[PDB]
């Protein structure tokens, strides 16, 4: 992801990519706020 | 719930809502965790249900060694039918190579080494290609370098009973894994041929096997005990693994090539300074080196030339038991006040060590790339992390997304 994408979370909702460095994933969620994730785990789809 | 087979006891209190916790952060992606609280048995019980829960192999880190072993022993128990490996290194037990110039003082790698050590980091190695139910439980050693995984992949050697395999190719094909041929004293690592019969130790292993060959047909295969000789098993094959770490699809006179250019550039170095004295050092130590190496294929402190067996570039991270991992592991840093620091530090401290030593011509500067890694380079090869401790330190809380607590005084 290049930043600002669109994105689902199964747990956490509609989210907003901020940064990813390699695996990790940050992203921005309108009801968990910052989240650091892994994303071979994280299940993200996009929106 | 099929990779694991937990048989322990189950978890009270709330221990199960620790334990749920965990995992559906891990399951939610959470790329730091902390489990806040747990001591002494609730702790690997936790540990060893999210094991279980995830299937994925796991590496566990203990501030030293002794730790390590008690961690393992646990997991031994609530795992009796998966791999749990105990994952040391010679430096959690003796001193390594240094030179403080204040004082003008040596100090050597220690030679009288215990074979164990050996044993335990080859048993672990193989049981991560082998399986997928590897719990792995190391001291941060586990983060020092290692040779290329890819190299030790892919030379094994499958013998089959009722088939060839002719001799001399065996002796070669054992020759190419790292086997030392040595008659007298069988040990790991070491291979042994009088007549049609062969006795192969794997470096993992506690009992040699005996080949026993009738022209090229393999006639016989047996696991032999150490001491007595004693039949222990009779084996329909065996799939043997190699005898070191640092093996090479180079050469190995290419290798020494490479090696004895770096040598002479340092030494032009070293002599356009004025510092005879640490060229004739650094001669002396490599090229000894590099002779035992030519005639043995391995020699003490062969790390020191990690660079050159792995492919690796001057600076790049070198290869760790991180490698040796399949994709989906899982990592867990037990007393996590102490082991981060640790992981946060042991590249400038290494790096600090070796200086002094490449400084004053005891070895190469290709020398400090066999190294730690640094911890931001050990947060890029891992996925998800979690924290272990009851007072957990900075890092961990201004960086886990989860903080689950297991109070259990």
């Amino acid at each position: 992801f290049r930043g600002g994408e669109r994105v689902v979370h199964p747990r956490f909702g509609p989210g907003t990519v901020v940064a990813a460095q390699g695996d990790e994933v940050t992203v921005h969620f309108e009801g968990f706020g910052l989240k650091r994730l892994s994303l071979k785990y994280a299940e993200l789809k996009p929106a | 719930d099929m990779t694991f087979r937990y048989r322990g006891p189950s978890p009270k209190g709330d221990q199960p809502k620790a334990i749920a916790g965990l995992v559906e952060a891990l399951r939610d992606g959470e790329r730091f965790v902390t489990l806040l609280g747990a001591t002494g048995t609730g702790k690997t019980v936790t540990m060893a249900k999210v094991i279980e829960a995830l299937g994925r192999p796991a590496l566990v880190l203990a501030p030293n060694k002794i730790l390590a072993a008690q961690l393992a022993a646990e997991f031994r128990e609530l795992f009796p039918e998966n791999a749990v490996e105990y994952f040391i290194s010679y430096y959690d037990y003796y001193q390594p190579e240094a030179y403080v110039p204040g004082k003008d003082l040596y100090i050597e790698k220690d030679a009288s080494i215990n074979p164990e050590i050996e044993r335990l980091r080859h048993s672990t190695t193989r049981s991560l290609l082998t399986r997928r139910d590897v719990i792995v439980v190391a001291s941060v050693s586990a983060i020092y370098g290692l040779g290329d995984p890819r190299e030790y992949r892919a030379r094994n050697l499958v013998v089959e009973r009722g088939k060839p395999y002719p001799r001399e190719v065996l002796l070669e094909r054992l020759l190419e894994l790292g086997y030392q041929r040595n008659d007298i004293d069988l040990s790991p690592g070491r291979f042994r041929a009088k007549g049609e019969v062969l006795e192969i130790f794997p470096a993992y292993e506690t009992e040699p096997i005996r080949v026993e060959l009738f022209g090229d047909e393999v006639e016989r295969i047996s696991q032999v005990h150490p001491v007595t000789g004693e039949r222990l098993r009779e084996l329909p094959g065996f799939v043997l693994f190699p005898a070191t770490h640092y093996l090479s699809p180079e050469g190995l006179e290419e290798i020494l090539k490479e090696i004895e250019k770096e040598l002479w550039e340092r030494v032009r170095y070293f002599e356009e300074r004025g510092e005879v004295l640490y060229a004739q050092r650094l001669k002396e130590r490599t090229l000894y080196d590099l002779e035992m190496l030519r005639v043995m294929g391995t020699c003490p402190g062969v790390e020191n030339y990690a660079r050159y067996f792995t492919g690796k570039a001057p600076g790049e991270p070198p290869y760790t038991l991180l490698d040796y991992f399949p994709e989906d592991f899982l990592v867990f840093l037990d007393e996590s006040h102490v082991t981060v620091p640790q992981l946060q530090g042991m590249y400038r401290g290494d790096y600090a060590r070796k200086k002094t030593l490449v400084d004053y011509g005891f070895r190469l500067p290709s020398a400090l790339d066999n190294r730690p890694l640094r911890f931001e380079e050990f947060l890029e090869r891992v996925s998800q992390v979690v924290f272990v401790s009851a007072t957990p330190g900075p890092f961990e809380l201004a960086h886990s997304g989860r903080v689950v607590e297991q109070i259990i005084r």
